[PDB]
RNA sequence: GAAACUGCGAAUGGCUCAUUAAAUCAGUUAUCGUUUAUUUGAUAGUUCCUUUACUACAUGGAUAUCUGUGGUAAUUCUAGAGCUAAUACAUGCUUAAAAUCUCGACCCUUUGGAAGAGAUGUAUUUAUUAGAUAAAAAAUCAAUGUCUUCGGACUCCUUGAUGAUUCAUAAUAACUUUUCGAAUCGCAUGGCCUUGUGCUGGCGAUGGUUCAUUCAAAUUUCUGCCCUAUCAACUUUCGAUGGUAGGAUAGUGGCCUACCAUGGUUUCAACGGGUAACGGGGAAUAAGGGUUCGAUUCCGGAGAGGGAGCCUGAGAAACGGCUACCA
RNA sequence: AGGACUUUUACUUUGAAAAAAUUAGAGUGUUCAAAGCAGGCGAAAGCUCGAAUAUAUUAGCAUGGAAUAAUGGAAUAGGACG
């Protein structure tokens, strides 16, 4: 029933609009999914033209790319700690769009042991000449090895939880960061 | 009526999808990603080697320029990241075959990249609903100033 | 139940879809062949513009 | 309305079709196909109009029923099939064969035209585009598309389907000085070389056309068939070739051809 | 061949002009801003996951129709019992090769180079990359690749479309409460002889993923509306104008939310009021200019007593579809 | 067929467009006409011409013209060329 259309809304010079053609079905607005944490509960909505859509609400894991490197892997939300358009879905703990959010961190850990074991936080042949060409080049900034000391690292969501039922985003790095963890410090 | 900030808000403000890699060594300024709206439209340098964001740029934001091509003259240019255009004509009214003149304000988004002011005549473009009144994005500052070219006398 | 016509048109059904399949990858070979004929003209003819300039 | 709409009423056909505006409340809407409604042609006014084979529509019904009617070597057994331009019908009896052309005066003139080149169709170019995997393909104006064409094939260009297979057979490049076909508007018809093609960066080109008489005009390049070169048509042009003679000229010609 | 299940239409058509004065509508644009049953043209080997033990010569259970027992005063009211089917509901099998990515039982002193092992169809979601291109030569440093007829040469690099794109498309990493990839019907039932129910085998009908095309649907640019100032300022705390992010949308969009900015229209008549106003194609009238009408044979829009709300579908805020209030 | 600069209009010619029905109007013995898009001609043995055109005066698009009407250049030269 919440419609969309522009009727409702006054003139841009501002007359009110009578009331005109009452609201159709191709105009229709569905109810936000203000998506949780935990106990995956993805709810199927069947939309105009078929195109199953689905509602994450109640999400606990999803996918997060690491664009460095570009590596990507399944991992769990744990929380909201900052989010651009309202802090009343942080403190709710409400998970949407461009959220930013904390990761458990472990699979990125030991897929850079195995993939340059530098022992952050303080064998075959062919590995270690993989190891010998790759020469160190894994000189990754200092705030995520921060974090990784932590073991919680910073990432934004950039999937539509409300729309796709998936949860993936990236972790935020380089000056991206940097931006948020002064926010992040404005908070603190 | 810009901040000195290049991001300001609470919000990030990035080009979607145009990634600068930190790891790598190069260190130039940034990956800023622009295009041309064909047209022969000359894309602005102030676009071209400029720092602001602005998602509804036609030369850096996901804006497309296609349809209509309107030439105006600013009357507000005084609110902000947005123009108002008055487009004045002469509707022909035949029972006395005289012509009657008229004017309509059409919204527009002027991007960052131009400096307009009010009295500029500009040529302007059709594109997306941007916002429920504006249809337009700014695409060239044809009189900057018109008649404030020069300004002083001192011979 | 099985029945010699359902047999029938599960043979046809396995047999158009490897006949299908052939079809297709002989038609990318011969449309490859094709651009790779088209490229070689056109080097050469840049080959020529490059000696006669 | 809320949906489609499946009726067309007589007055609102096209005036191409030109029935009578009496004797009926509706007319036959064609089904979704090859072409557009307003540019297409039923099954059932190229018969019981255009040939008068049938007499109404259980007639029609009878004939396309019995797999009489062959669209572009196929059957076609629905009555309102939108046959639309440059298809060909094939009915086996009376072993002919027709290909749709306008003449001049701009409708579906009867065409009777020779079984050898029936075996083959023309069509215009209107997207070449790239399908999933990297596969190129073409999409004429028939809808239909056609897989792997010539690399250097180009939008508005003609080619030459045949028509059995339906793969590519030949094609002709769009440029200036070529034999050229209309299909829209006032100039509906007529045939003639394109002498220029004025870009007009924005959108809808137009192209300049001057016929055999030596008449000039222009049309816009959505509106443009090119259909062979000058002196060799690619295809049988119907009676007239779309010179669009004047109407003083056409009351001479009736004047001059007349014997009773 | 009744009945019933299944599938499809029932959203077309027909009627009326009540609401509606930049609203509809007309001409002209746009969708590089989206959904699209159907029709038409194309479109997929991988469903194996360690393949040295499986139904693929066919997997499971209900369920209407029906047989019988009722209830109510009655309604296209149906509860209980007993079987029974599918292109209904559920599962699920083959099945190649190739190439590309990743991980190594070793050796032999570099140009290191190799036994071998797993994944890769499509669909979805997210990150990243390619998607080039104005034109002749260099030196150098580093990195370090081919061949070396051991001087060193590097000569060869593939790239579609529009006016424009983050477009089409391709590639890597991953993701999925893992979509599709025919356990479906008719006719004719030919050929090979491995002469058996063996091997293959034609014409169709329904389906089926994706991309097109068509019928469209939504929005959308410019300009155009009758009378009235005894309607001169109107709109914004409750969105009014704009910014950003999010939500919702099929999709753009204050369409909605959060935080900001204080804006937008107006003597070229905004806003308000009236219309015994649906808009138009057109009708009457006719020297020329015009005046009046247009509820109605065509195109659009809206409505089904007034209001709201919604299931099914591709398409309804449907009303010869339901829910509730008011009359 | 490509870079390059484009003073901008108002005006006017031409064209593409302005759905059919309606108005205009061509052909045609519906017995005439209102109408309709029909029909006509063979020897009677299938052969046929049709279903013409114009206008819409606004808005948009293209195009040729440069009088009439308006705006802009170079005055601090920060002007034009090599
Ligand atoms: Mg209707
Ligand atoms: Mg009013
Ligand atoms: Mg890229
Ligand atoms: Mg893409
Ligand atoms: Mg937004
Ligand atoms: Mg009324
Ligand atoms: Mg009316
Ligand atoms: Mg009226
Ligand atoms: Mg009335
Ligand atoms: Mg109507
Ligand atoms: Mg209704
Ligand atoms: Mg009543
Ligand atoms: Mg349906
Ligand atoms: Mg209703
Ligand atoms: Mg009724
Ligand atoms: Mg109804
Ligand atoms: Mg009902
Ligand atoms: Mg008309
Ligand atoms: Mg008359």
């Amino acid at each position: 029933g919440i419609s969309r259309d522009s009727r409702h809304k006054r003139a841009a010079t501002g007359a009110k609009r009578a009331q005109f053609r009452k609201k159709r079905k191709f105009e229709l607005g569905r109810q936000a999914a203000n998506t949780k944490i935990g106990t995956k509960r993805i709810h199927p909505v069947r939309t105009r033209g078929g195109n199953q859509k689905f509602r994450a609400l109640r999400i606990e894991t999803g996918n997060f790319s690491w664009a460095s490197e570009g590596v990507a892997r399944k991992t769990r939300i744990t929380g909201v700690v900052y989010h651009p358009s309202n802090n009343e879905l942080v403190r709710t703990n409400t998970l949407t769009k461009a959220a930013i959010v904390q990761i458990d961190a472990t699979p990125f850990r030991q897929w850079y042991e195995s993939h340059y074991g530098q022992s952050l936080g303080k064998t075959s042949k062919n590995t270690e000449r993989k190891w010998a060409a790759r020469a160190a080049e894994a000189k990754i900034e200092h705030a995520v090895d921060s974090q990784f000391g932590a073991g919680r690292l910073y990432a934004a969501i950039s999937s539509r939880p409300g729309q796709s039922g998936r949860c993936d985003g990236y972790i935020l790095e380089g000056e991206e960061l940097a931006f948020y963890l002064r926010r992040l410090t404005a908070k603190k | 009526s810009t901040e000195l900030t290049v991001q300001s808000e609470r919000a990030f403000q990035k080009q979607p999808h145009i990634f600068t890699n930190p790891k790598a060594k190069a260190n130039r300024k940034t990956k800023r990603w622009y295009k041309n709206v064909g047209l022969g439209f000359k894309t602005p340098k102030t676009a071209i080697e400029g720092s602001y964001i602005d998602k509804k740029c036609p030369f850096t934001g996901l804006v497309s320029i296609r349809g209509k091509i309107l030439t105006g003259t600013v009357v507000s240019t005084r609110m902000h990241r947005t123009i108002v255009i008055r487009r004045d004509y002469l509707h022909y009214v035949p029972k006395y075959n005289r012509y009657e003149k008229r004017h309509k304000n059409v919204p527009a988004h002027v991007s960052p990249a131009f400096r307009v002011q009010v009295g500029d005549i500009v040529t302007v473009g059709q594109c997306r609903p941007i916002s429920k009144t504006v249809r337009f994005n700014v695409l060239k500052v044809a009189s900057a100033t018109g008649k404030a070219n020069k300004q002083f006398a001192k011979f | 139940l099985v029945t010699p016509q359902r047999l029938q048109r599960k043979r046809q059904q396995k047999s158009l879809k490897i006949k299908n399949a052939q079809a297709q990858r002989e038609a990318a070979a011969e449309y490859a062949q094709l651009l790779a004929k088209r490229l070689s003209e056109r080097k050469a003819e840049k080959a020529e513009v490059r000696k006669r300039r | 309305a809320r949906g489609p709409k499946k009726h067309l009423k007589r007055l609102a056909a096209p005036h191409h079709w030109m029935l009578d505006k009496l004797s009926g409340c509706y007319a036959p809407r064609p089904s979704a196909g090859p072409h557009k409604l307003r540019e297409s042609l039923p099954l059932i006014v190229f018969l019981r109009n255009r040939l008068k084979y049938a007499l109404n529509g259980r007639e029609v019904k009878a004939i396309l029923m019995q797999r009489h009617v062959k669209v572009d070597g196929k059957v076609r057994t629905d009555t309102t099939f939108p046959a639309g331009f440059m298809d060909v019908i094939t009915l086996e009896a009376t072993n002919e064969n027709f290909r749709l052309v306008y003449d001049v005066k701009g409708r579906f003139a009867v065409h009777r035209i020779t079984d050898e080149e029936a075996s083959y169709k023309l069509a215009k170019v209107k997207k070449v585009q790239l399908g999933k995997k990297g596969i190129p393909y073409v999409v004429t104006h028939d809808g239909r598309t056609i897989r792997y064409p010539d690399p250097n094939i180009k939008v508005n260009d003609t080619v030459k389907v045949d028509l059995a297979t339906g793969t590519i057979t030949d094609f002709i490049k769009f440029d200036t000085g070529k034999l050229v076909y209309v299909t829209g508007g006032r100039n509906l018809g007529r045939v003639g070389t394109i002498v220029h093609r004025e870009r007009h960066e924005g959108g809808f080109d137009l192209v300049h056309i001057k016929d055999s008489l030596e008449n000039t005009f222009v049309t816009r390049l959505n509106n443009v068939f090119v259909i062979g070169e000058p002196g060799r048509p690619w295809i049988s042009l119907p009676k007239g070739k779309g010179i669009k003679l004047t109407i003083s000229e056409e009351r001479d010609r009736r004047r001059a051809q007349h014997g009773l």
